[PDB]
C-alpha cells in the first residue's frame, strides 16, 4: 500500500537553473507499507518517488 | 519474552531494536504486536508475539555461540560444488536461513575462495551483504566497535 | 511491483526493493519534454506571455 506524499526542498534556486540549464524540481517522497497476511508484518518505508 | 529496547536479530534484516510494544487490535482482538525498526534498511517492522517465533526471530548469540561460529569460521576443509550454479543456489539458501554458523560459514568459504581467486560482481555483493550483517551481529553480540569487529574477523580469518 | 511480488521469495523482500520508479520518472520526463501541451513559452512582451 502507499501513503503520505511529502516534498523537499528545491535543490536549486531559478536562477541557477536557468544558468547551468538544470530543470528546476523537487524530490517526492512516499510512505509505503508492505502487509503480509497469513503472519502478518508491516514495513513502514519512505521510498523515494 | 522480549522487553523495551531489546537488541534482536531477524532472519536477513540485520539486527535490530525493538522500540515499543504496539497494542494494535485486529478483528477485535487486542494482539500484541511490537515495532522493530532496523539499522540498514531504515524500516520499521510490526510482528505479533504469538508469530513471533513461526517468522523467526531470534534473540542475540552469546559466548557459546561466539567461540562457535569463531571455531566454525577457523574450521578447513570445506568442499563445494563445482557446478557454480548449485553453489549460488546453496549458499544463497544458507544466507536465507538465517542462521549464524550458516553465515559465518558462507562467509568464510566465500573468503576463502575470493582470497585465491577474486570471484564476481555477484559474489563479491553475496559476500559483501552476507558479511556487513554478520558484522552487525557481532558488533551487537559483543558490543565492541563494528570496524573493530571487521578487524578482528579479518584477524581470525586468516589466522 | 505486482509481478515481482511473486518471483521474489516470500520473507524476504522489501518495499525498497519492490518498486521501480523509472516508468514514473519517465512518464514525467516524456510529459514535459516533447509534448505538445507542453509548450516553450514565449516571450517578445508580458502581454504575450500573459
Ligand atoms: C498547432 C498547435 C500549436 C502551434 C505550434 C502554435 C499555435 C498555432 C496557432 C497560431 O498559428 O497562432 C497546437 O498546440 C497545442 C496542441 C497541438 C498543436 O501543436 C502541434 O501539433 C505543434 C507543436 C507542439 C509542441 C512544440 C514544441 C516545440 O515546437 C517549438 C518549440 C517548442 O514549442 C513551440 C512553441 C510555440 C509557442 C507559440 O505561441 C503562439 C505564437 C507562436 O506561434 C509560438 C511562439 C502564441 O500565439 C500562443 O498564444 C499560442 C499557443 C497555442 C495554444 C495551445 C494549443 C495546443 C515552438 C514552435
Amino acid at each position: 500500500s502507499f501513503s503520505d506524499p511529502r516534498f523537499d526542498d528545491v535543490k536549486a534556486p531559478v536562477d541557477e537553473c536557468k544558468d547551468k540549464d538544470m530543470t528546476y524540481a523537487a524530490p517526492l517522497f512516499v510512505t509505503a507499507e508492505f502487509i503480509n497476511n497469513n503472519t502478518g508484518e508491516i514495513k513502514s518505508q519512505t521510498v523515494f518517488m | 519474552i522480549f522487553k523495551v529496547g531489546d537488541t534482536v536479530v531477524y532472519p536477513h534484516h540485520g539486527a535490530a531494536l525493538v522500540e515499543a510494544i504496539e497494542t494494535r487490535t485486529i478483528k477485535g482482538e487486542q494482539k500484541e504486536y511490537l515495532v522493530l525498526k532496523v539499522a540498514q534498511g531504515d524500516l520499521t517492522v510490526r510482528v505479533p508475539a504469538e508469530n513471533a517465533e513461526y517468522v523467526g526471530v531470534r534473540d542475540v548469540v552469546g559466548q557459546e555461540g561466539l567461540d562457535k561460529v569463531f571455531q566454525v569460521l577457523r574450521a578447513p576443509h570445506t568442499e563445494e560444488p563445482t557446478n557454480w550454479s548449485r553453489r549460488y543456489k546453496a549458499n544463497l539458501e544458507k544466507l536465507a536461513s538465517g542462521d549464524v554458523n550458516k553465515v559465518a560459514e558462507v562467509v568464510r568459504d566465500l573468503w576463502r575462495r575470493d582470497q585465491e581467486r577474486g570471484l564476481s560482481a555477484g559474489e563479491k555483493r553475496m559476500l559483501a551483504k552476507a558479511r556487513q550483517i554478520l558484522v552487525g551481529e557481532l558488533a551487537l553480540a559483543e558490543s565492541t566497535d563494528d570496524a573493530k569487529a571487521e578487524t578482528i574477523l579479518d584477524e581470525v580469518l586468516a589466522a | 511491483v505486482r509481478e515481482r511480488m511473486t518471483t521474489q521469495d516470500v520473507e524476504a523482500i522489501t518495499p525498497q526493493t519492490l518498486i521501480n520508479i523509472r516508468p514514473v520518472v519517465a512518464a514525467i520526463k516524456e510529459f514535459f519534454g516533447t509534448s505538445q501541451l507542453s509548450q516553450f513559452m514565449d516571450q517578445n512582451n508580458p502581454l504575450s506571455g500573459l
